């Protein structure tokens, strides 16, 4: 489950829709199953067809693991403030000097 | 030949910066900022407000000589910088940024030094009492040590004997070498004795960065010591062709930091 920025809310929880599965032990439709509309036959004379739908969910930890994001979001000018304490910037003082 | 004239004020207010005053504890300085009024041509055409940076082989290193003594003027202290040379200098090009350096505007009169036999001229004369001894180094260590061995010639300063004068000494001194330069000393009176003080500059090269080209350089400063005597005194000339010789250049050495210039008077 990948995320964009640090505070990003997320979820416990993830619903998740899946088509119907076959198997003739459950061949009958069960109780908390759905009707789609969305068996598709012809597109340019559009047809389409009723779906068995079930729904489940899932929580995240235990069977997805959170990602995180890459690159950088937020963009600032560089803007360095000198320094005249670091060694690099003393031995160019002297090499101009 | 040409002397030039700079005047300097010793006075004034302590409390403010005086960066005149200041110039003259540096004898290098001195001489470095001598030798920038001497513009070498196109250093004058590419940087004629001088703020390019300085580089030593963008000026011409023709000789001078100078001399820094000090007066007063009715009422008030002045330092006074007297430049010798042989090429027209130009005051104009070195202290454009730095009028605040001279507290009067520079001067110039050529000079046309000419004398028969038969001058008794009055001159006077700081020169670096110096002189390469044969055994200068007995090695004298410090803290614990007290004698180790070891043998180099150097150059070191005029000493003279318990029993004697440093008058005389000197008289002696100026006098053993007078007849090679060509004049009679009649009178010689000392009238300073002293130490003249500097620092220099050096690059050293310090371990190379990511491709340093030419590794990194890094200044240290060493120092710079001298023993000065001031004396004046009347003079005759013999062998003229030898005495202008004389005053074309110096006498005795570190004549490149304000010591060997001759002042004589026509009497």
């Amino acid at each position: 489950l990948q995320k964009r920025w640090h505070n990003e809310p997320l979820p416990q929880i993830l619903p998740c829709v899946m088509d119907w599965i076959p198997g003739y032990d459950g061949e009958h439709a069960p109780d908390d199953a759905e009707i789609h509309y969305d068996l598709p036959v012809s597109f340019q004379p559009p047809r389409h067809l009723p779906r068995f739908v079930i729904r489940r969910e899932l929580v995240v930890g235990e069977d997805v693991q959170v990602s995180r994001e890459t690159g950088t979001s937020v963009w600032r000018p560089k803007g360095t403030r000198a320094d005249y304490n670091n060694s690099e910037y003393k031995k160019v003082r002297a090499e101009r000097l | 030949i040409y002397l030039s004239r700079l005047l300097i004020d010793t006075g004034g207010n302590p409390d403010r910066p005086r960066p005149g005053r200041k110039w003259l504890d540096n004898i290098y300085n001195v001489h470095r900022r001598l030798s920038m009024a001497f513009p070498s041509g196109l250093r004058r055409e590419q940087d004629p407000h001088f703020l390019k940076p300085f580089s030593p082989n963008d000026f011409q290193k023709t000789p001078f000589l100078f001399r820094v003594d000090n007066n007063i003027d009715g009422n008030d202290k002045r330092a006074i910088i007297i430049v010798q040379s042989v090429l027209e200098p130009d005051w104009d090009y070195c202290f454009q940024n730095a009028l605040d350096f001279l507290a009067a505007p520079p001067e110039t009169k050529e000079y046309n030094p000419e004398f028969k036999a038969g001058q008794l001229l009055r001159f006077r004369l700081r020169v670096n009492a110096s002189v390469r001894r044969h055994i200068p180094e007995m090695v004298q260590q410090d803290g614990q040590t007290i004698e180790t061995g070891k043998i180099l010639h150097k150059r070191v300063s005029l000493t003279w004997d318990a029993s004697s004068t440093p008058d005389q000494a000197l008289a002696d001194w100026l006098a053993a070498k007078s007849p090679k330069l060509g004049f009679t000393l009649q009178r010689c009176e000392l009238l300073q004795l002293g130490w003249v003080y500097g620092s220099k500059p050096e690059p050293k090269n310090v371990k190379v960065k990511e491709q340093g080209q030419g590794y990194w350089r890094e200044h240290k400063y060493n120092p710079l010591r001298f023993r000065a005597a001031l004396l004046e005194g009347v003079l005759e000339v013999d062998d003229p062709k030898l005495f202008l010789k004389t005053l074309s250049s110096g006498i005795g050495k570190a004549k490149s930091f304000g010591f060997g210039l001759l002042s004589v008077l026509p009497i």
